[PDB]
């Protein structure tokens, strides 16, 4: 049922909705990161999910902004 | 130097007041500092010391020869482009000022340089996941740098998506390395390079092909260029370049210990992909910027095959293509910025609008250079010449080292096909050309009182008052005569092109 | 003799899965930040370890 | 060398004598400009006569242990 | 002490005329005196520049032995060796002898911009000459592609009503198919690590790959002699570029084709020639009898003599590939007879009825010899050579051409004697109307040829008759150079 | 002015026309058509290398 | 006696007679064509649910409908696929082996019948040039060796010592014919004989 690309039905509309899909998709590598450090009983595999979680969270800043600014523009002649 | 400097900049930035002259000084000051660095750089590391390859800060960073000499080549091409906003581009304060807007520019610039050498010397995937992003999310910066422009917010916004995906895919490569062998490191994972699944690589370079605009990917990359301005444009399709190809190269090279022929042929599938949208793309366009944007595509298409190939000529073959290209490629948009004050001004059909951040944006503004300018039109025609590939032109020089790497290695198919592209290519490259001077002799007896340039005051009626200054005159000038006189040294610089080795030795 | 020198420096040796170049210069696990001494599975003796392999420098 | 840094030297001038025509200026414009291009890429040149002299003896060493590797292919 | 000379002073030549006319472009509003007259001055030191061009090479002429087997003059620049052997001087001597010849014939029918035309004349004539000296296939290309740029602007400035066509016509149609013989030179570099003429001819590649390199290499040569059926740029090219476009095109351009057989197919793929002999002899047949039969339905006046030169190449494609000397010296025979009637007959059309009347077509002119004798005489007499009459240099290359082809194949080589009639069908046919019947009802009296023109033909015709009546001058010098060129094994 | 133009510089125009018309209409800043063209190049890493070149008889004939 | 003519042909691996075991046509033409079936099948659904998704959004409905595939290319591109499957695997066991001919044929015939039937409102002479021109470029394809030479490039032959690295020597004269790669400074005449024949210079005048 992937290979028909199902996901892009699950993913809305919107384009916020785009980044909770990275913000998912992201997600699921430092999940199989922790399960492969986990079995190996391997730190260095845990410092990797641990630097994905902290670089995935400057991502969504980065992205956030920039969206934050576009809706500002077209609100953004303030007469009143 | 760069990460210090970089903070007493940032500080320093903050502190004085908000003014255009205050950001041209602080934009001069990091001109310096990139200077400072290429001299620290070239004073410590030699190509003759780096053969070998040495590993740094616990083996998460190697460089050797062949990574050394992409890193000086980013400086040099970054001190080039500071040059832009560290002076004068039009001598026209309403077009100029927009470089002087924007104090964190010059910041954002030394954010991306850091991230751009460190990447081709990345040995672990931990740091390769890290390098990336810090490479990436300073190109979005640059992008939204301008955010009072609809255009420049949108761009950046589809940058980032595009690119976080691509991010994602690449540490869903090295994530699934690690689960299949343990290991981070990636000369350890090179021990394995027979036991693991050599497909998860083709996954990576998968999300690097997406962030240098391959195809199928390329479609992101036209449609940002164009809408980003001039000044932008310039440096995020050209840095980016840089440093990724010369990282595939190295994974490419480790891929070819194995050497999978079904992961030449996917490869290989998409390079075909990519001249043909290069080629036939670019035919009908009016925009200058979505020309140049699918001219980019095709020049890396050709430098890849010189990648898949990953021979000693493929060495030869990319060090000097890749010097070649962003030097032209630097003086075709340098030649663009300039050309602007030879713009008529209105005194309508069509309702062209034409904004402050991309002043020349359609093909058919370049009219009548060869009579407003001989000397930036000639060198134009040189550059564009170039990158058609006449001989005995920097361009044909590095096509025909490209062709040799190809045909080395039975690239037949793509050999024959990046030829048939090129000859397609040619056709927009012409209608510059067609351009710049196919009208003059019936345009030479006429009058252009409405030009930009026409509203530049005068000093004293008596002093020669030079239509544009002095840097940026010198460094088209500069740049031109080595596209054109490469014949001279040509025999030199291949030689140095021998002596990098990407652990050849003997 | 510029035939000659193409010829040897165009040449691409051949690579494989037997012989290639791996930039590993020691052998790690002499030293853990904590509980060196595990299930005493390291049989890595680094008092009596052999030459290890030297990078190949050809401009010296 | 002389002969060599006389070229560069005589490059510089042809950088600087285009750039004149780029800023549509008399040749005679400034021809202190002349002076300070052609030292300019004479000590460029300087730079690049060492860079290719110092890489003549760097490919002969290497071609030593190459012709060595090309004996044992040929036997 | 000749491509050392020849570069550096026309580079000189170039920045000198360069620094002269762009030091008053600073928004002066000047008017200055080297403009004056059409920039007489600007034009005069160029056409001095190709004059001294010939005394170059004739002081290297002096020194050059017939009896010597092998390049002479060789010498070192730019990292390239340069040669000069029998052939090659020859055609070195053409090219820089039809210098001053484009450029008088443009004197004053530009509209401007004189000092940009003499420029890139001047580094056409150069560019082309240094492609006969160069001694190695990089080399070779690097110089048959480099006068591209100049000539695609030329011919994009100075053209007529189509000149955008036109120019895109020569750029595309000369680089697509010389892009295909860059790929036999690269697999050259790639299996032998060099190019260089000596060294290659001396290899023997295996019957496949021979033919894969001839084929490379012949759509390179085809599409630049020309040959049917990838012709249909060339009467396109000379309908619209100006006439010492045409003249440099027509009467050098064409003839690089020729030598490029001689240097990189015979010597150094000899096994391969033999085999590709027989399917060469039907192309340039077909090319010799197709050309002539078009050429009888076209109303263009320049594009008639654009295909007279297509059927006389053809002869030279087949002279050259016959395996004996007789074919091979008539070929190069006829190039250098075809290298000075064609450039006239594109100055009788395109520099002598255009520069009056302005329109092309055939159906305004008839009965020129009312009021234009000495335009009528010269344009019987240059009809005659280009038909192969005797006493003209056309007909020893004809006459060789062919003989040479019935010794190398009896059956179908017979066939090029046709040249003899259908180039008398389309060219009298013409001749035969312009001077025929009473002066044109659409034409104004005028001038006649001026003295500048007179000079021009004049000092073309010269060398046709010179040649047609004395061949010995050109025979010697070939005869050691072309029987290098032949491949048997008599036993 | 028949075969020699369509296999020539006019028949070259039509072919360039064409394909160039359908290139101009692939360029268009949507985040929906970049992703499932993302997503769709999955496909070569998981199908067989034999297949591309049904994959790219597909391509032609979504030119058309 | 045959007539002596070029073969530009680049070298290709050959199997000897009793080798090249056949291929199963119909069991790999039946996996493409169930194959494309049920993915273009399978995305066609799958798009008509975003369709659904939002119908009021004007960009997500100009990306959907280049991506949308009419009922008779959803039709056609399974046949002409799994045709072009069937007709390469079977001239292939025809000829013991995979040629330019057989591509050409194949992918030309493949490409007709899926013209006919995606599109019908055309003239045929417009869908047998398309094929032809398909074809032509399948056929290109493999004459190019597909996307690499692989083995039988001179890099492959460098490594072999089949290549020219040992240099050449005319005292050496080798009966048996050189590599494709390969360049002698002498050659036997009779090999010569066999490439050109006696005649216009060979042995005879
Ligand atoms: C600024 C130009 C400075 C040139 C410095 C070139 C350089 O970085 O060194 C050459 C480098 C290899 O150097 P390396 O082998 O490590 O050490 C020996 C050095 N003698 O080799 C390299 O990697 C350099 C590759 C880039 C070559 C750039 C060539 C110059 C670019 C044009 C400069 C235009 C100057 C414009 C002036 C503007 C100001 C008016
Ligand atoms: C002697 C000198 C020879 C020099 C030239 C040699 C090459 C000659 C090439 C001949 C083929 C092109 C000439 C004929 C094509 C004419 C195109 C045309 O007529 O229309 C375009 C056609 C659709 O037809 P339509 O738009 O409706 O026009 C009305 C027709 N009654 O659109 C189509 O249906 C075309 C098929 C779809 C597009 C297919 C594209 C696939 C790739 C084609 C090959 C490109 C290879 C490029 C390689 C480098 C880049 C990878
Ligand atoms: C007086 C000082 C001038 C420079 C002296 C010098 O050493 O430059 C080298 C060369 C002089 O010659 P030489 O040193 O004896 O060795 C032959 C290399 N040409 O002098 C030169 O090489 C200068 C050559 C400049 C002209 C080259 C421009 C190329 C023209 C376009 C290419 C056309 C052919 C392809
Ligand atoms: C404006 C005019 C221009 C020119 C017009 C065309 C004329 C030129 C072409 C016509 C041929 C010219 C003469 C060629 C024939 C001369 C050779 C000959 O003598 O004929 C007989 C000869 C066979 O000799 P034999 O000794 O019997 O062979 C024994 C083998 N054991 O050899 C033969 O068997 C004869 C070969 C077959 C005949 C070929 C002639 C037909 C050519 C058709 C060209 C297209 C029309
Ligand atoms: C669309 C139609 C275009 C023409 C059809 C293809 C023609 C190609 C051809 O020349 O015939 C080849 C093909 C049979 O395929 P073939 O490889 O020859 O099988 C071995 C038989 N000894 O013959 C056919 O199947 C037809
Ligand atoms: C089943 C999944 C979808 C198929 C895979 C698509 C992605 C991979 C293809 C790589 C190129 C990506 C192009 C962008 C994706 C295409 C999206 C698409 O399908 O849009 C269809 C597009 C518009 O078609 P249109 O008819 O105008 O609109 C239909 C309205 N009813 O029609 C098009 O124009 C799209 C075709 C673009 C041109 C690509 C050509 C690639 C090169 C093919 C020839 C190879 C060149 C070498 C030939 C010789 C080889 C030996
Ligand atoms: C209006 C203007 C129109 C154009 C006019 C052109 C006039 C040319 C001026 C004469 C020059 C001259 O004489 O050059 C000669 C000199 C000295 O050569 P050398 O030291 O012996 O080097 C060896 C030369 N070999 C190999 C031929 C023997 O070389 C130079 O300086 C070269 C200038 C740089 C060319 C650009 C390529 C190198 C770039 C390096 C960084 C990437
Ligand atoms: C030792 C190596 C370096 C050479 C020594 C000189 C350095 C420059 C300082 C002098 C002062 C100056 O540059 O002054 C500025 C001048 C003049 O500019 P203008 O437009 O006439 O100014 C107008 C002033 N009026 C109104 C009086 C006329 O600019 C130049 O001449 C530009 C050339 C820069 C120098 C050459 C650099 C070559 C680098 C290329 C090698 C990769
Ligand atoms: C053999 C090596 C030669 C290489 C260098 C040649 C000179 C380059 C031009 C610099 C000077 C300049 O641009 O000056 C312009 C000159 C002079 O023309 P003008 O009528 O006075 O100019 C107009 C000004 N008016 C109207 C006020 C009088 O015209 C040229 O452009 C001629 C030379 C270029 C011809 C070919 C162009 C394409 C080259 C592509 C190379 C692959
Ligand atoms: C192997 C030997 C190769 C020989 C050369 C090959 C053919 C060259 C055609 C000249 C085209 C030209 O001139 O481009 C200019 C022409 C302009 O057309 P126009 O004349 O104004 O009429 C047409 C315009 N209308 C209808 C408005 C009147 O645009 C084209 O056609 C664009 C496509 C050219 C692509 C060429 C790529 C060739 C690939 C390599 C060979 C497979
Ligand atoms: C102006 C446009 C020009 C176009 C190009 C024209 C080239 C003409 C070449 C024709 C060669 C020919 O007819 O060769 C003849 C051969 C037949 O020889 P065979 O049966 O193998 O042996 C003959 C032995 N007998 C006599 C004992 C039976 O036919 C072919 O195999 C054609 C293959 C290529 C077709 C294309
Ligand atoms: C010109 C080349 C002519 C080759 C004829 C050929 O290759 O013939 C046509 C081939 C059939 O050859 P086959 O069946 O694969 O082998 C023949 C039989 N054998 C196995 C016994 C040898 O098919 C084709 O139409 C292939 C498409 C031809 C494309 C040519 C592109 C050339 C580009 C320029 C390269 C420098």
């Amino acid at each position: 049922m992937d290979l028909i690309l199902l996901m892009l039905v699950a993913v809305g509309l919107n384009i916020i909705d785009i980044y909770i899909m990275i913000e998912i998709l992201i997600m699921g590598c430092t999940v199989n990161t922790i399960y492969s450090a986990s079995l190996d009983n391997d730190m260095i595999g845990l410092i990797y999910s641990l630097i994905q979680i902290i670089i995935a969270g400057v991502e969504s800043a980065i992205g956030l902004s920039i969206l934050v600014n576009y809706n500002r523009i077209r609100n953004s002649e303030e007469i009143e | 130097m760069l990460f210090t400097s970089l903070l007493l900049i940032i500080v320093y930035g903050s502190l004085v007041n908000k003014s255009h002259l205050l950001t041209k000084l602080i934009n001069r000051l990091g001109l310096i500092i990139i200077i400072y660095t290429l001299l620290i750089h070239l004073n410590i590391n030699t190509l003759e010391n780096l053969s070998i390859g040495i590993n740094m800060f616990n083996n998460l960073l190697l460089i050797n020869s062949f990574n050394n000499t992409i890193i000086e080549l980013i400086l040099i091409i970054c001190i080039l482009y500071v040059l832009l906003i560290s002076f004068n581009i039009t001598g026209l304060s309403i077009i100029d000022n927009l470089n002087y807007s924007k104090r964190t520019f010059i910041v954002i610039v030394l954010f991306n340089i850091i991230g751009l050498t460190l990447l081709p010397l990345v040995n672990d995937i931990m740091i390769l996941f890290i390098i990336i992003e810090l490479q990436s999310y300073s190109l979005y910066l640059l992008t939204a740098i301008f955010n009072e422009s609809h255009n420049s917010t949108k761009s950046a916004l589809y940058y980032f998506i595009v690119g976080s995906i691509a991010s994602f895919i690449i540490l869903d490569a090295t994530v699934s390395i690690y689960d299949d062998l343990g290991l981070t490191n990636i000369q350890y994972i090179l021990m394995y390079i027979d036991k693991l699944e050599i497909f998860d690589l083709l996954c990576l370079l998968f999300g690097l092909f997406i962030k240098i605009g391959l195809a199928p990917f390329y479609s992101y990359s036209i449609t940002i260029y164009s809408l980003s301005p001039t000044i932008i444009t310039n440096y995020i399709s050209l840095m980016p370049k840089l440093s990724i190809l010369t990282l595939i190269y190295i994974i490419m090279h480790y891929i070819n210990i194995v050497n999978n022929t079904d992961l030449n042929y996917v490869i290989s599938f998409l390079i075909l992909i990519s001249m043909f949208i290069g080629s036939f793309g670019g035919l009908n366009v009016i925009r200058i910027k979505t020309l140049l944007a699918y001219s980019s595509l095709l020049n890396v298409s050709y430098m890849l095959l010189a990648i898949l190939s990953n021979s000693n000529e493929s060495i030869i073959a990319y060090i000097y293509y890749i010097i070649q290209y962003s030097l032209t490629h630097i003086n075709i948009f340098s030649i663009i910025l300039v050309i602007s004050i030879y713009l008529p001004i209105m005194n309508n059909m069509l309702n062209v609008m034409i904004t402050k951040y991309s002043p020349i944006e359609y093909i058919n503004q370049l009219k009548n250079l060869f009579i407003n300018n001989i000397f930036i039109a000639i060198a134009l025609c040189i550059s564009i010449f170039s990158l058609i590939g006449i001989p005995p032109l920097t361009g044909f020089y590095g096509k025909y080292l490209v062709l040799i790497s190809g045909l080395n290695n039975g690239y037949v198919l793509l050999s024959i096909v990046l030829i048939i592209a090129s000859s397609i290519s040619t056709v927009y490259y012409a209608t510059i050309l067609k351009v710049l001077s196919f009208d003059t002799l019936s345009f030479k007896d006429i009058i252009s009182n409405n030009l930009i340039i026409n509203t530049s005051p005068e000093n004293n009626n008596n002093e020669i008052k030079p239509e544009i200054s002095n840097v940026i005159s010198y460094v088209i000038s500069s740049l031109t005569l080595i596209i054109l006189l490469i014949i001279i040294q040509y025999e030199n610089i291949v030689k140095g092109a021998y002596l990098v080795l990407l652990y050849n030795w003997v | 003799s510029t035939a000659d020198l193409y010829g040897l420096i165009s040449f691409t040796p051949k690579r494989d899965i037997h012989h290639y170049v791996i930039r590993v210069d020691e052998v790690p696990g002499k030293h853990f930040p904590t509980n060196t001494t595990g299930n005493f599975g390291n049989t890595v003796d680094f008092e009596n370890l052999e030459p290890r392999r030297k990078p190949i420098n050809p401009y010296l | 060398m002389i002969a060599s840094l006389a070229g560069w030297g005589l490059f510089g001038v042809t950088v600087r004598a285009y750039q004149q025509g780029i800023r549509k200026v008399p040749f005679s414009y400034y021809p202190l400009g002349y002076v300070y291009s052609a030292l300019g890429w004479v000590a460029f040149g300087y730079g690049f006569n060492l860079w290719t002299e110092r890489n003549d003896k760097l490919l002969e060493k290497r071609v030593e242990k190459l012709k060595e590797s090309r004996n044992l292919r040929l036997s | 002490m000749l491509v050392q000379n020849l570069i550096i002073f026309n580079i000189i030549g170039i920045v000198l005329l360069v620094l002269l006319n762009n030091n008053n472009n600073g928004i002066l509003n000047k008017k200055s005196l080297l403009t004056i007259k059409n920039e007489l001055k600007l034009k005069q030191i160029g056409l001095i520049i190709s004059i001294i061009n010939i005394l170059i090479i004739i002081e290297n002429w002096i020194g050059f032995n017939s009896n010597y087997y092998g390049f002479q003059n060789i010498e070192r620049f730019l990292n390239i060796y340069w040669g000069i052997d029998g052939i090659s001087l020859l055609l070195v001597l053409l090219t820089l002898i039809l210098g001053p010849i484009a450029i008088l014939s443009n004197w004053k029918n530009l509209k401007g911009y004189y000092t940009y035309y003499v420029i890139s004349i001047n580094m056409l004539v150069i560019l082309m000459a240094l492609n006969f000296i160069c001694l190695d296939l990089v080399s070779f290309y690097i110089l048959f592609e480099s006068t591209l740029a100049p000539l695609f602007l030329l011919i994009g400035i100075y053209g007529a009503n189509n000149k955008n066509k036109a120019a895109y016509y020569v750029l595309i149609y000369t680089l697509a198919s010389s892009l295909f013989m860059l790929l036999s030179i690269v697999i050259y570099y790639i299996i032998i690590n060099s190019t260089d003429y000596i060294y290659i001819n001396n290899i023997i590649l295996s019957i496949n790959l021979q033919s894969l390199l001839f084929i490379g290499i012949i759509i390179g040569i085809a599409v630049k002699t020309p040959l049917m059926p990838v012709h249909t740029w060339l009467p396109t090219v000379h309908s619209e570029s100006p006439l010492g476009g045409s003249i440099l095109l027509a009467g050098v351009i064409l003839k690089l084709a020729i030598y490029g057989v001689i240097r990189l197919l015979l010597p150094n793929l000899s096994e391969i020639s033999m085999m590709f002999t027989p399917i060469i002899y039907i192309i340039s047949i077909l090319t010799l009898i197709y050309s002539s039969l078009i050429t009888l339905k076209q109303t263009d006046l320049k594009v008639i003599i654009a295909y007279s030169s297509i059927s006389h190449l053809a002869v030279c494609m087949i002279g050259i590939f016959a395996n004996n000397l007789i074919g091979i010296n008539g070929s190069l025979i006829l190039c250098l007879a075809h290298g000075f009637v064609s450039p006239a007959l594109f100055i009788l059309v395109g520099g002598i009825l255009y520069d009056r009347y302005h329109n092309r077509l055939i159906n305004y002119y008839q009965g020129l010899s009312t009021f234009m004798p000495i335009f009528s005489i010269y344009l019987v007499v240059f009809s005659f050579c280009n038909t192969g009459t005797p006493l003209s240099g056309n007909f020893v290359g004809e006459f060789l051409s062919i003989t040479g082809a019935v010794i190398r194949h009896p059956i179908i080589g017979s066939l090029t004697a046709a040249s003899v009639l259908l180039s008398a069908c389309y060219q009298m046919k013409l001749t035969n109307r312009l001077t025929g019947s009473v002066f044109s009802q659409y034409l104004h009296i005028t001038n006649d040829v001026t003295n500048r023109e007179i000079f021009l033909l004049n000092w073309l015709l010269i060398p046709t008759i010179i040649i047609g009546i004395y061949p010995s001058f050109v025979t010697n010098i070939l005869n050691l150079a072309s029987s290098t060129l032949i491949y048997s094994v008599l036993i | 002015r028949g075969i020699l133009q369509l296999f020539g510089p006019l028949g070259l125009w039509k072919l360039s026309t064409f394909i160039s018309s359908k290139l101009n209409k692939l360029v268009f800043l949507n985040i929906g058509f970049i992703l499932e063209i993302i997503v769709l190049s999955w496909l070569l890493i998981v199908f067989k290398v034999s297949l591309l070149k049904y994959i790219l008889l597909l391509i032609i004939f979504i030119i058309l | 006696e045959q007539f002596h003519l070029p073969q530009p042909f680049w070298p290709t691996t050959k199997t000897k007679e009793g080798e090249y075991v056949p291929k199963d046509s119909i069991r790999e033409a039946s996996k493409v064509f169930i194959g494309s079936g049920v993915l273009l099948g399978g995305m066609h659904f799958r798009r008509l649910m975003q369709y659904k998704k939002g119908s009021a959004r004007p960009g997500l409905a100009k990306y959907l409908n280049l991506f949308s595939l009419s009922k008779s290319q959803l039709i056609g591109f399974p046949v002409a696929l799994g045709a072009f499957s069937f007709l390469s695997h079977s001239f292939a066991n025809l000829q013991e082996g995979q040629t330019a001919t057989g591509e050409f044929a194949a992918s030309s015939i493949a490409s007709l019948i899926g013209l006919s039937i995606f599109r019908t409102k055309k003239p045929l002479s417009s869908n047998v040039a398309i094929a032809v021109g398909m074809g032509s470029l399948f056929g290109f394809l493999t004459w190019a060796g597909n996307f690499n030479l692989g083995d039988n490039s001179y890099r492959a032959a460098l490594e072999a010592g089949n290549g020219n690295e040992g240099g050449f020597d005319n005292k050496v004269i080798k009966t048996e014919r050189q590599g494709f790669w390969e360049g002698v400074y002498r050659r036997p005449l009779s090999q010569t004989v066999e490439d050109l024949g006696e005649g216009r210079g060979i042995i005879t005048q």
